[PDB]
DNA sequence: ATATATATATATATATATATATATATATAT
DNA sequence: ATATATATATATATATATATATATATATAT
DNA sequence: TGCCGTTACAATGTAACAGTGG
DNA sequence: CCACTGTTACATTGTAACGGCA
């Protein structure tokens, strides 16, 4: 356990995620009958502003197949929330043309390094080549 | 959201149950009345919201069933919330005979309008007169008093079937009637070309017909 | 009965014609570009080998 | 269509989709399939939707005599029935007038 | 114009964009009154199966703020949709740590080329070393 | 449409048995705690539902509920 | 053979919504 | 300074839908 | 194993820059 | 000039797959 978990924050995250999924059409609840599903969704909607009861709501009506996805989404949300405080711990997202990405991933898989490590090593070698020439 | 029909009931089922025709149809159905093509309004109502009504009535442990002929009715289960009852053997005789008349072309001139006398004549033609009479009275041997008793019993069974929708009395005449496709149920034991003794077990298993 | 049957016929006709129009066009496109890409690729392969 | 180029094919597919949008609004799952068929990474989806359309019109057949489940085949039987009904309508209106 | 503009597709894109924005809670309408805004949104909702009228609904009730974001988003969506046909024209999204990205962006701004071009030059120098090693 | 609370009362899992017993003429008193509470809560709508049948849902002064059939 | 229960139809009175015609005060053309 | 047109309110009475009570036919059961 | 960090993506939305033609 | 388009460099959120550790 590296990042401390805060209930009033992660519960709001879970509520927002479930509301988003419901608005997206995902079946939040395990009830195939539409009446029970709608009733549970209404309970959730009126359940806003409550961690201790949204957790119970999840335990009681949550769709079995979404547990893993919700858990990993909350994991990622927690990690990003804690890393977004400092500049050096943040992550920069870019888009690479498919050939360039293909070659870079080929190198990374070949050497066992990650994309960041592979690019760092390559840049260091480029600098070393510059110094060699210079 | 709250105060929203989908919370408790599907929209179409609620619309069906709020229609002006629902109460008469429900009372008749629970009474045991079969629905044929003649009751155009009620038949169309059942057709439009057929699925909602089967699932609603399932809550009573009774199946709203549409036979292939196109007539709806209710079949209670062993765990029925609505009581259940079985027709008399004489009722079976008259229903089978009624199905015959529906399918019989000799009486085509009648154009579907039949009198109880003709029904009794056909019944005695196809059945065993005295051995059928045995059920009317255990001590019958062809006495005309018992003959009139059997005629009266046939008339009474015909009236009960009228209550069940298998037959309609004419808008002004209670001595003449028109047959309905519901009578086809009386042939459910022979609609399939198999051994009678296996079809009877299949039906009784399905709850279609109990024995006597 | 006439109204219902005419509506059904019109709906069937329109649906079928529009679905065929929507699908066959892209199908023929993909076929044409597939042929063109194969033709392009053969020359590259031939030059590469030598 | 083999002669034409990609642009015209794309344009006519767009027009067909425009017609479909009107022709499909009533249905829910067929409309959803139509919407999903729009992804360019999975052209096969298109064909699937086409199947659904057939898989729809198959169930819209009314009675046994029109059970030429090939939808393009039922058109001729239905046109025959419309013509027939026209004659009965003429006879019936004459009867009503008298 | 390099990418063919399709009306019945861009109209659907625009309608979906408007609906998504509204359900996110933003004021797509130009109306400050609640009733007129609600009516305009309801009409837009009715316009689901008629993308052609969506352009007119835009010209009548779309918030003046959104023209730039609208014209940006649909343009980008068109580019991506047409590039997605072939792999060699697709784009790949990757995430980089701040130190690594800082160095890479500084190098790219030094060489005056895009990130992909800088990576191409870098990987090409590495592959030149590998090639010379192989011979 | 239909009244919302009427839909809630009809949908309740107690409704089938209670409806059958009412249409059978049974009187629901204070002894039947669940049924009596249900009728107390949802009387305002079951009266209309059973008036659609030209029947009256009557709560006696003693408290028990029953169905009184009209001529129609 | 006849008492009794049941379904149907008609007449009758209640209660409510609504269109019609008149009375009254004000506005505006003569 | 006047009389006609308008808007308002009101009672009239017209019609519908409801609910009740009585007569009838007649099908059951002792 | 199940949780928990971590990576490498995918999909969509935006700001900013560079081109192009009217 | 001005508008509209193409492109790059991000952000934002979600997900599946590894691998560490109780």
């Amino acid at each position: 356990m590296k990042y401390q978990q805060l209930e009033n924050l992660e519960c709001g995250w879970k509520w927002a995620y479930l509301i988003r999924k419901h608005q997206e059409g995902e079946p939040i609840t395990k009830y195939i009958e539409n009446s029970a599903a709608h009733a549970a969704v209404d309970k959730l909607i009126k359940l806003e502003s409550e961690p201790v009861r949204v957790l119970e709501w999840i335990e009681q009506h949550m769709n079995p197949d979404l547990f893993n996805r919700m858990k990993q989404t909350i994991r990622a949300r927690r990690k990003r929330h804690f890393n977004a405080e400092h500049q050096h711990t943040r992550k920069k997202s870019i888009d690479l043309d498919f050939p360039v990405w293909h070659r870079l991933s080929a190198l990374s898989q070949r050497r066992g390094n990650t994309l960041s490590e592979t690019i760092v090593q390559l840049i260091e070698d480029a600098e070393r080549k510059e110094k060699y020439a210079n | 959201s709250s105060t929203h029909i989908e919370q408790f009931m599907p929209v179409k089922l609620a619309q069906a149950l709020a229609n002006s025709l629902f109460p008469e149809l429900d009372s008749q159905l629970r009474a045991g009345r079969h629905i044929g093509i003649d009751d155009l309004d009620n038949h169309a109502f059942l057709m439009d919201f057929q699925e909602q009504l089967e699932e609603f009535y399932a809550r009573y442990n009774v199946e709203l069933i549409r036979a292939p002929e196109g007539f709806f009715y209710l079949r209670p289960r062993s765990t029925t919330l609505i009581p259940r009852s079985v027709l008399s053997e004489l009722d079976m005789m008259v229903g089978k005979i009624l199905c015959y008349l529906y399918l019989s072309p000799e009486r085509l001139a009648n154009q579907g309008i039949f009198t109880s006398q003709e029904l009794y004549e056909e019944l005695i033609s196809l059945a065993d007169e005295g051995k059928l009479m045995k059920f009317v009275n255990q001590r019958s041997s062809g006495s005309d008093l018992d003959k009139q008793k059997l005629q009266e019993k046939v008339r009474t069974t015909l009236n009960r079937l009228r209550r069940l929708g298998m037959v309609y009395f004419l808008p002004n005449n209670n001595n003449k009637f028109t047959i309905t496709e519901a009578v086809f149920r009386f042939g459910a034991d022979v609609r399939s070309g198999d051994d009678p003794r296996e079809i009877q077990l299949r039906m009784i298993r399905d709850g279609e017909a109990m024995p006597v | 009965a006439i109204r219902v049957t005419q509506s059904d016929r019109d709906l069937f006709k329109h649906l079928i014609t529009e679905a065929t129009s929507y699908v066959s066009a892209d199908y023929m496109r993909h076929a044409n570009e597939r042929r063109t890409h194969l033709d392009e690729a053969l020359a590259l392969r031939g030059e590469l080998f030598g | 269509l083999a002669y034409m180029e990609g642009g015209a094919l794309r344009s006519m597919s767009d027009k067909a989709l425009g017609a479909l949008r009107l022709a499909v609004a009533d249905n829910e799952h067929l409309r959803d399939a139509l919407r999903l068929s729009e992804d360019p990474k999975r052209p096969e989806r298109k064909v699937q939707f086409f199947i659904a359309v057939y898989q729809h019109l198959r169930e819209r057949i009314r009675q046994d005599i029109i059970r030429t489940d090939d939808p393009v085949d039922a058109i001729e039987q239905m046109e025959i029935e419309l013509a027939r009904l026209t004659e009965e309508l003429t006879a019936r209106e004459q009867k009503l007038a008298i």
